[PDB]
RNA sequence: UAUCUGGUUGAUCCUGCCAGUAGUCAUAUGCUUGUCUCAAAGAUUAAGCCAUGCAUGUCUAAGUAUAAGCAAUUUAUACAGUGAAACUGCGAAUGGCUCAUUAAAUCAGUUAUCGUUUAUUUGAUAGUUCCUUUACUACAUGGAUAUCUGUGGUAAUUCUAG
RNA sequence: UGAUUCAUAAUAACUUUUCGAAUCGCAUGGCCUUGUGCUGGCGAUGGUUCAUUCAAAUUUCUGCCCUAUCAACUUUCGAUGGUAGGAUAGUGGCCUACCAUGGUUUCAACGGGUAACGGGGAAUAAGGGUUCGAUUCCGGAGAGGGAGCCUGAGAAACGGCU
């Protein structure tokens, strides 16, 4: 029917980053869209890499289904992948977890507040408490 | 009153706007090297004072609740080796790793010990470092000398060659 | 304005980076180093746009930290360290030893040099003075200052620097009919022999230089670098070998060589 | 601050509006090669105009001498590739008079119709618009594509979609469903 | 991608202008407005005035850490794990904005500093500090100041007195 | 070196004698005169003038829009030059003293205007042009106005101060 014809164009082996980085080229004949997980699986099957250390991004399919042309790396290990790849990518993959944090504006406000106070806040709190009577 | 502090050596019993740089009292300068004009109260005591600070130097008769009955001990203690020695009364020969107020604190069930980060010593590592430095100083100098000698030799050779070239006409 | 400028805008960035007009506001300002801003090459531009061993700035930084990069023996960690002409960049993982050498068009070519040659650095002579304690010292247009040079090493000569030790292996005297490499403007990247030297009192010493093709050109002395004796250059030069073909010729070469 | 993304108000109006004969000619051209507007015609003229200008410039220097020889030659080659220039005519002074009609004739507009496929110019255009026609195996839906001659034999109906014959296509499906229901 | 037409006239040919015509990363505005990519956008008047919020701070194997913090356990009988705070360092002179001034001024290319400063940068590099030469500071010199913790003032202020 | 009173090295002194590692992380080697002795690695930061780099002030030459309903201006209150000092990082009427009377100008000085920041460039587009350039790049100015200064290598800073 289709068979998800995957290729790996422009393979640069990277001893510095500890990976094989490349352009993922992939075909759909009559299927439409490849899916990322599937692509990863395919890569693993090809390269003996395992999804854990495969890492893909970019793409945008050509026009009129058919083809898709993304960017894929295959690290020398899982650990290596973890300690080099940006966090967003990891999150996308499922490997890492989403970093739960406050809003940027909120953070900024907090920082400002901190700047405004001096020393330890405990003292300030104590002072406030004391005032409470007044 | 109002709340401008009584700065020493200013004179008058009055409120005075005054330019104050780093080094004095009455300004925490928020830029490293910044003058700023803050108001300041003169050094003399008048009616508008809510407060006079008073060091209770020599004792009297009535000890008041816990101002001269209880004693708050020192939070910190000697940080340098020398300082520690001074505190104690020891001299150099007594040797080192002790005279320090190690703490015993609990999270809940577990109960464990704190210690300082004391500075300055005849540290073995330090000594080694010093020795290395000395060696570097020596060795480098020697190398330089050698180089100079070599250069001199070369120069001499060149001179000789020149002389040879010359002696003809 | 008000002291030293700290940014480099991507259009104002020198053209022989070969940067994208788009893709960010700025370009990497090559920091204070042994080469002049515009006549340099930062380690970002090398490891991202040329080699493509790093997909981005962060990656480059990481690589630098890892400390497989060594520009001229020493290690480097600064993204924007100006590695200039003649500098030997060794990546220890890969063993891809490079010397930064210009292409005929002008831009820095990635010259994949052997391990035995990538060891010394050929470097010019900017000055010959004596410092304190009466010691004569030579200065290089390519960064270094070397104490105690062979008395007959004068200005605008070239010097093979051992690099590991930072000494002097040998030198070439600047003179008529000695292989020379060009580092300035319209002739930048070409290679030739040296025919004349128009002396000129103060206002720039010119040099009439012919290449292997018998095509003459002229440059200023500061824009010329003595690379060897005709036939035997002291460094391996890239494909093209400082010839610089005509446009038509180039086109012909392109459209003759169609090997699918 | 990145850089100004450049553009050209490429395709330029004529200097008089209502030169009646000219208008008529334009209309005729449109009819011949099924255009939505005079705009397209204007664009074509501009394209050709530029080429003409270039040719003139080249002529204004000596053929034998370098820029003229090379740049002009390159231009000629490009023209040939496009398929507006013939193979008999590769002498620069032939480019000088190319004409807009020729340019129009090279479009994927007409190179559908010229190769059969559609039946009636407008129909071809419509087909092109509606996600049929793949010049390679990549679906062109610009009418004013300009076919490469080298890739004119390769103009087929699309791999996907009907007419090429992968899927029947929507109305057909509906009809089938209706039949099934019946 | 060298182009001209209407208008004095009873009709004619000129001077001649008006009027049309075409363009404007040239502004405004009037209608309208489905899609793709691209995207300027409080300059023009007032370099007029501004509530609020944010836009510069920052620590590594490697400056100081007995937070009476965290965390805790199988280097501390001077110290060694992390680290709020603060002093030291460096940064805040870049960037961003705007066009008021300003007409040989700025600016453009072109020279020069044998006319100078230059943290940073990478290269370099200091046996002579002694003061007559028979008994002298070294395997480590000194006291401060901040965090804190405490005694506070003020109607208030990124206020800081003991 | 085109060119020096240059580099630079000696002789002579002064000097409220700069500098000349009582510095932090790893690692824990080599000889026994068997003391815990003398010794030695990988680095960090500082610190001297000379390099370099990032720069910095100046500075050479030539080039600006309109105006004669601006023909004289500059020179008491520096104009031009000199000599000397003072200052400056340094050149220099930059400032001071003393002297000379210069200096610019119909090849438009000087004055006035600009709804003028300069340039790259933009629009138009036969050739020559004409108009625009507040505005993505390079310079320059300014942070309500004008003044003054701290810190600092670098500010006459304004998200510093007076
Ligand atoms: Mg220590
Ligand atoms: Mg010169
Ligand atoms: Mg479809
Ligand atoms: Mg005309
Ligand atoms: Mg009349
Ligand atoms: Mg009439
Ligand atoms: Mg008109
Ligand atoms: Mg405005
Ligand atoms: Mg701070
Ligand atoms: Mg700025
Ligand atoms: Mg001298
Ligand atoms: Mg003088
Ligand atoms: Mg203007
Ligand atoms: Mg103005
Ligand atoms: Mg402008
Ligand atoms: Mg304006
Ligand atoms: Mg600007
Ligand atoms: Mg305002
Ligand atoms: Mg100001
Ligand atoms: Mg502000
Ligand atoms: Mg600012």
């Amino acid at each position: 029917s289709d068979a998800i014809t995957i290729r790996t164009r422009k393979v640069i082996s990277n001893p510095l980053l500890a990976r094989k980085q490349f352009v993922v080229d992939v075909l759909h004949p009559n299927r439409a869209n490849v899916s990322k997980d599937e692509l990863r699986e395919k890569l693993a099957e090809a390269y003996k890499a395992e999804k854990d250390a495969v890492s893909v991004f970019g793409f945008r399919t050509q026009y009129g289904g058919g083809k898709s042309t993304g960017f894929g790396l295959v690290y020398n290990s899982v650990a290596d992948a973890k300690k080099f790849e940006p966090a967003y990518r990891l999150v996308r993959y499922g490997l890492a977890e989403k970093v739960e944090k406050a809003s940027r504006q909120q953070r900024k406000q907090r920082k400002n507040r901190g700047k405004k106070i001096f020393g330890t806040g405990k003292s300030i709190a104590k002072k406030a408490a004391r005032r409470n009577a007044d | 009153k109002q709340g401008f502090p009584m700065k020493q050596g200013v004179l008058l019993p009055t409120r005075v706007k005054l330019l104050l740089a780093k080094g004095h009292s009455c300004y925490r300068p928020r830029r490293n090297g910044e003058r700023k004009r803050k108001s300041v109260r003169g050094a003399i005591v008048g009616p508008d004072l809510a407060v006079l600070a008073l060091i209770i130097t020599k004792k009297g008769e009535q000890e008041i609740e816990g101002i001269t009955n209880d004693t708050v001990p020192k939070r910190l203690g000697p940080k340098r080796a020398n300082n520690i020695r001074k505190f104690f009364g020891l001299t150099k020969e007594d040797d080192v790793r002790d005279y320090v107020i190690r703490r015993e604190v609990t999270k809940g069930d577990k109960s464990y010990t704190k210690a300082p980060k004391i500075q300055r010593l005849v540290t073995p590592q330090r000594l080694q470092r010093k020795r290395q430095q000395k060696s570097l100083k020596i060795k480098n100098a020697q190398a330089q000398r050698e180089a100079a000698a070599e250069y001199a030799q070369l120069l001499a050779k060149r001179l000789s060659e020149r002389k040879a070239e010359k002696a003809e006409v | 304005a008000r002291g030293p400028k700290k940014h480099l805008k991507r259009l104002a960035a020198p053209h022989h980076w070969m940067l994208d007009k788009l893709s960010g506001c700025y370009a990497p300002r090559p920091s204070a180093g042994p080469h002049k801003l515009r006549e340099s090459l930062p380690l970002i531009v090398f490891l991202r746009n040329r080699l493509k061993y790093a997909l981005n700035g962060r990656e480059v930084k990481a690589i630098l930290m890892q400390r497989h990069v060594k520009v001229d023996g020493k290690v480097r960690t600064d993204t924007t360290f100006p590695a200039g002409f003649m500098d030997v960049i060794t990546l220890e993982a890969t063993n891809e030893n490079f010397r930064l050498v210009y292409d005929v068009k002008g831009r820095f070519a990635v010259h994949r040099i052997t391990d035995e040659e990538a060891s010394y650095k050929l470097a010019k002579v900017k000055k010959v003075q004596l410092g304190k304690k009466g010691i004569p010292y030579v200065v290089t247009h390519d960064g270094r200052t070397i104490r105690y040079p062979d008395p007959n090493i004068k200005v605008n000569d070239t010097v093979k620097v051992d690099l590991a030790t930072g000494t002097i292996t040998d030198f070439i005297k600047f003179d008529t009919g000695k292989l020379v490499y060009v580092t300035g403007g319209r002739n930048l990247g070409r290679v030739g022999t040296i025919v004349h030297r128009e002396r000129h009192e103060g206002g720039f010493d010119l040099v009439h230089i012919k290449d292997s093709l018998e095509n003459t050109f002229v440059t200023r002395l500061n824009n010329v670098f003595v690379i060897g004796e005709p036939g035997r250059p002291w460094i391996s030069l890239p494909k093209g070998k400082g010839i610089k073909l005509t446009i038509s010729e180039e086109r012909d070469r392109r459209r003759a060589q169609h090997g699918l | 601050p990145r850089a100004p993304r450049t553009y050209s108000k490429t395709y330029s109006t004529p200097k008089r509006p209502y030169e009646s004969a000219r208008l008529d000619a334009e209309l005729k051209l449109a009819g011949e090669y099924g255009l939505k507007n005079k705009r397209e015609i204007y664009r074509i003229s501009f394209q050709l105009s530029k080429i003409r200008r270039a040719a003139r410039d080249l002529l204004t220097r000596d053929e034998k001498d370098p820029k003229r020889l090379f740049e002009g030659n390159a231009l000629i080659r490009r023209l040939v590739r496009i398929g507006v220039l013939s193979e008999d005519k590769k002498k620069l002074d032939y480019v000088l008079a190319l004409k807009v009609e020729d340019f129009l004739e090279r479009r994927l507009q007409t190179q559908v119709y010229k190769l059969g496929l559609a039946k009636s110019v407008h129909h071809a255009r419509v087909l092109i618009s509606q996600r049929h026609i793949a010049v390679g195996k990549q679906i062109v839906n610009i009418p004013s594509f300009m076919v490469r001659l080298e890739s004119e034999k390769h103009i087929d109906f699309a791999r996907t979609s009907p007419f090429g014959g992968a899927r029947p296509g929507r109305v057909a499906r509906k009809r089938a469903a209706a039949a099934g229901g019946e």
